[PDB]
């Protein structure tokens, strides 16, 4: 749910 | 186009001379004699009695087409001292054979040249989707399906003046190179598919006489690493006179188009629609957004949860540009390879009718948080060091050099982007920061003086001196975070006095001020271009920046009104200081601040207002044809 | 290269200055006070008391490297009306960071500019096998592994003048982009690999001080689709001085290469060997290229049968071109993927010590006769319409258009010519012919006239004209093919009469006359520059052209010494009237002309002298860098 | 054996 991966 | 005749006494030659070309005569080879005449009929121009000497240039124009075979001819009679007059006899047959296209580039050298003196026409790639209840773009078959996808289309035009009888003994064939026919379609208008993929040539059926012949053209591929961008298309006129020798070519001619590039928008194009897909946990973010976008003047779309599969970031998986001809205009979506949950809001909701579809990259794995839109951004128009990027120029994040723990944009991308030439991309250093993206140190904002914008950066600096003065005015006991319940806060002494927050925030200041620099090199601006925001960072897993607290310059452009993440910073006097400095700032060029609440949201989950949205925005009125890249 | 040094009075700043780049001081942004004077150490030369507005100019420059870290120090005194004088200190390091290579294109802006006037290194290919007793080209591994390989190879220094500690807080990386490390390698001397395929960054390891680091670079790629010919090398200066924070980049350089082209040579440079695989049936004509290569002063290399497998046709498997850096000019084999019995000839016994290979296309199938190198010649030095082409114009056949039945030489060919760009190719028409080669119906020799050559084209007009005038003259019995026993001989009254056939060599006429008038335009020939060779020609299989006689123009140009197929003409007054017609053309400009008998050894199986053999020629004197494509 | 294939 991150913007990272 | 030359051609040249060879008259002989011994007996008359029949010869076709389309208009436009040039013909000349070899009168010497085969002539008998010391001089020359030569008589023609009134239709034909003899430029050039006179000695028979092989320098001497005769060449023949004709003004009109013939209205029969061998209806103009030459008579050259050779003579001399005691020799009664030998003739040769030349029966000529004009014709005209045009074949045009818009290479003025308004509405209708077989070189195509940029600029504002230049000329060739343009050719679209037909990547959107007119048809009705489909899936597919529309230059995926070899049909026209519906009549508005021919406004797509660049349209070319052969017109023929011929005898009535002219095509019992000759054939006009329409080609392109084998090479280039995988990216082009061209069909006959009456619409059938004449040459394409599978089809590099087509004999054409045409009449004597007077007639004109319509063709719509469809690029299907655009520039690229493989493909320049040209596309030639080429009518040749075969001689089929002989039932028993092969058919021979007596003229060519043709028409190069050039493909039409993918082209972005920067944050000083006026909005047209902005996109969020905020339709999951909350809906006060989504509220603000919608204010702003009818301020704004914009249509609004979003992408609800059932369809997002949570993925909240609809700044990363898309970028919407446009591609543009004299004939047509249209938004096209370049769709990124992360593939996360929005991967099929591009292709099921934004291409349609008049919005083309691009990607690039592998689509099952080997990319990174890099090819992420967040971190493709451009320019506004700009003049560097005499040379003008009236589009601006695309801004992608890079690492300063290739490491075994560096990532970059798939080279996929970077070749695709470099390839439309018109926004000669700019790689910047953004993988200092955890998630990687340029949008998360710079923005950029309309301004109504100066060069019309001014550059945003990131300013770990410009917190520092603010917070150092709040202190020594008194207020050092003033929480950064207070309105937030679920956080520590913490106070402005305290941060002023930690070492290591001013070591990391020295670290990304550094880094900011390389692409600083690297900014006013290759978009040729002054300080007076740039304005800092007061920010704050921190360096965590892998040593990698993430925002202190939200990310103020990860705002959301719409003209005028700016959409800012809420920093939630210490309160004095009544109002959030960061809010204040920003504020100071910006209103001073008519900018309005929103500060909008995306703490729990956004900010904690590693972006802010523009990672959780994305815009459309109007084209540029400069024609990119008219660039000289 | 600029960089912005943020001066406070809260502390001293530490910073390094490399030469030879902008540092700019910002004095106001931490300032207290409404003036400020500066005073430095005097190897500082500060150009610019004044007042503290934004927009004075303070840019530092440092004279030569520093003996010790922080050696040259800034002291900038802040003061106002009733304020003692505030000051603020910066220490700097000088330091020398040069990588060098010869850029100037003689002997050791970012950017490679063509012509006398420009400037950027040059690279060569490594696809020649100094290694004794190997099979591979010395480019394949990364090794090097003989003294002489270093030859080939680009010497790039990296010169650095720094305190004695420096290395204690800093670091060079060495790097190439990844798109570009796949075409490159780098070996460091003291030699052992530092860049290229797997590695595109390196940590050098370098003393403080006054130091000279040498490399030598290979380029492993010849400019093609994919590859524009450029490759960048970059050094990187990292600040490493805190243990806890990521490495600091403050400091980065550039050489860009280009790498040089395959470059072909016309019949007009001189030879410098001879190459026959005429060791199969017959030694007599062996034995005439033998007699021409000594007349010209060429090494002659012959392929036996037992290596031939019994394929006589030097001319096709291969052509002889060459690469040409200012250190180093060898020549290069470019292997057709034609792959008949002389297959290994160009691996086995052309590559070698300083002689290069390359080769293209697919090698088991998919291919055509166009694929053979009888179909790929070049034109002398010419300018056309003011555009100079100082090394030539390729030239290969090609079909009028695209269709079911018409040949092209394959397009990943066509694609490598294109891209070595400095022999800007043209498409000739030579399908028409059976076998299918430019070389049947063309051939350039010197002159010691006019541009310095002629264009030698068969011409089916100049023989009609010949016979004509010796039947005018009584010897309309003459017989065509005397000396020769098994064969049906002809006499010029037959073949006059004969309406088939003058009507298929008049069909064969307009094919060679569409190819005159395409050089003409190509090149830029006037008529005085073209000498048409008598030749008849037949339509047999599929209608496709073979030469009636031995094709004269087919022939092996050893500079003034000619090597003419023997085409068994008319004896008219003893001398076979071809014989004498070519002579009184060719005689005249200084040219020797030699008649061999091909007749059952070569021409009986469609190919002459030209296609019998192969040369390999002086490289032009004329650098091709200097060129501007 | 011939130069066409
Ligand atoms: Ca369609
Ligand atoms: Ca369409
Ligand atoms: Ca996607
Ligand atoms: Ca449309
Ligand atoms: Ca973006
Ligand atoms: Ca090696
Ligand atoms: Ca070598
Ligand atoms: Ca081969
Ligand atoms: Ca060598
Ligand atoms: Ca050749």
């Amino acid at each position: 749910t991150a913007r990272k991966s | 186009q030359g051609t040249l005749i060879r008259v002989t006494p011994e007996q008359p030659t029949h010869a076709v001379c389309v208009l436009g070309t040039l013909t000349q005569l070899d009168i010497c080879s085969s002539a008998p004699c010391t001089s020359f005449s030569i008589n023609a009929s009134p239709g034909v121009v003899v430029d050039i009695t006179w000695p028979l000497d092989p320098g001497v240039e005769v060449t023949l124009t004709m003004k009109a087409a013939s209205g029969s075979t061998g209806d103009q001819k030459v008579q050259i009679s050779y003579y001399g001292p005691k020799t009664p007059p030998v003739k040769a006899l030349l029966y000529l047959t004009a014709v005209e054979i045009s074949l045009c296209a818009d290479i003025t580039r308004t509405g209708k050298q077989r070189t195509w040249t940029w600029g504002p003196c230049g000329q060739g026409a343009i050719l679209l790639v037909n990547c959107d989707r007119d048809n009705l209840e489909s899936s597919a773009m529309d230059c995926e078959d070899d049909e026209v399906l519906d009549s508005e996808d021919l406004q797509d289309m660049s349209l070319m035009t052969l017109s023929t003046k011929t005898p009535k009888d002219f095509f019992t003994n000759h054939t006009l064939v329409l080609h392109v190179a084998r090479s280039e026919m995988d990216k082009v379609r061209v069909f006959q208008a009456t619409c059938s598919v004449v040459l394409g993929p599978k089809w590099p040539s087509h004999y054409l059926m045409v009449p004597g006489g007077k007639h004109n012949m319509d063709f719509y053209v469809e690029a299907l591929a655009f520039p690229d690493t493989d493909f320049p961008g040209l596309i030639t298309l080429t009518i040749s006129l075969l001689d089929t006179s002989n039932l028993e020798l092969p058919e021979a070519v007596v003229f060519q001619d043709s028409v190069v188009f050039r493909v039409a590039p993918w082209i972005m928008t920067p944050n000083t194009q006026p909005p047209q629609e902005v996109y969020a897909c905020s339709i999951f946990e909350n809906e006060d973010f989504l509220k603000s957004v919608t204010t702003l976008a009818m301020k704004a003047k914009c249509k609004l779309t979003i992408c609800p949860e059932e369809e997002n599969m949570d993925d909240q970031w609809m700044q990363d998986e898309m970028e919407i540009g446009y591609i543009q001809a004299p004939h047509k205009t249209l938004p096209v979506v370049f769709d990124s390879p992360r593939n996360r949950g929005l991967k099929e809001f591009p292709i099921k909701r934004v291409m349609g009718p008049d919005f083309g579809y691009v990607t690039r990259g592998p689509q099952t794995g080997g990319i990174s948080g890099l090819d992420s839109f967040g971190n493709l951004e451009v320019s506004p128009p700009v003049t560097v060091r005499g040379k003008e990027y009236p589009l601006g120029r695309i801004l992608f994040g890079d690492s300063c050099y290739p490491s075994n723990d560096s990532r970059q944009m798939h080279q996929a991308l970077q070749d695709f982007l470099s390839a439309q030439q018109v926004q000669a991309p700019v790689k910047l250093y953004s993988d200092w920061l955890s998630v990687g993206h340029v949008d998360e140190f710079l923005s950029f904002v309309p301004a109504p003086d100066r060069k019309g914008f001014r550059l945003l950066l990131a300013s770990p600096r410009s917190c520092y001196k603010l917070f150092q003065e709040q202190q020594n005015e008194g207020h050092g006991e003033a929480l950064l975070f207070e309105g937030i319940k679920k956080k520590k806060q913490q106070k402005i002494k305290n941060i002023l006095s930690n070492k290591t927050l001013r070591e990391h925030n020295s670290f990304v200041e550094r880094c900011i001020d390389w692409n600083r620099e690297l900014l006013k090199r290759e978009l040729g601006l002054a300080e007076s271009d740039i304005i800092d925001i007061p920010q704050l960072f921190k360096l965590k897993e892998f040593s990698k920046a993430e925002a202190f607290f939200p990310n103020m310059v990860n705002m959301l452009v719409l003209g005028k009104h700016l959409g800012i993440p809420k920093p939630f910073g210490p309160v004095i006097n009544g109002r959030c200081c960061l809010e204040e400095k920003v504020c100071s700032l910006l209103e001073p060029l008519g900018l309005q601040c929103t500060f909008i609440n995306d703490f729990f949201t956004y900010h904690i989950r590693h972006g802010e207002v523009h990672a959780g949205t994305n815009v459309r925005r109007k084209p540029f009125s400069f024609k990119w044809w008219n660039m000289v890249p």
